[PDB]
């Protein structure tokens, strides 16, 4: 999910 | 952490690209407000709320906290070596991944306009 990795 | 959650999703929903869950409805993904659009979005709303609660623990950063878990033979198990933050975040991620497996997927709800539809 979310791909707000960094 | 996010990478681990992605792996839970790959493990519980192997028929679909994990990316399918990365931008869906008002809550699966970047978004975290509004009326959830359907069952899958409700899985993501509960997950979002779960993270917000876990964040109240000092030093607990749900996107970044590396926890201890296994996914084998169809079953997620948050392990006993987890501290309170790890256990909470792992459990959020666990029941979300399980929720996704039982949720219908509506192609219309992929990549929706959060600003317009999630107030
Ligand atoms: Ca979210």
């Amino acid at each position: 999910k979310l791909v707000f990795f960094a | 952490n996010l990478y681990q959650f992605k792996n839970m999703i790959q493990c519980t929903v192997p028929s679909r690209s994990w990316a399918d869950f990365a931008d869906y409805g008002c809550y699966c993904g970047k978004g975290g407000s509004g009326t959830p659009v359907d069952d899958l979005d409700r899985c993501c709303q509960t997950h979002d709320n779960c993270y917000n609660e876990a964040e109240n623990i000092s030093g607990c950063r749900p996107y970044f906290k590396t926890y201890s878990y296994e996914c084998t033979q169809g079953t997620l198990t948050c392990k006993g070596d987890n501290n309170a933050c790890a256990a909470s975040v792992c459990d959020c991620d666990r029941l979300a991944a399980i929720c996704f497996a039982g949720a219908p997927y509506n192609d219309a709800n992929y990549n929706i306009d959060l600003k317009a539809r999630c107030n």
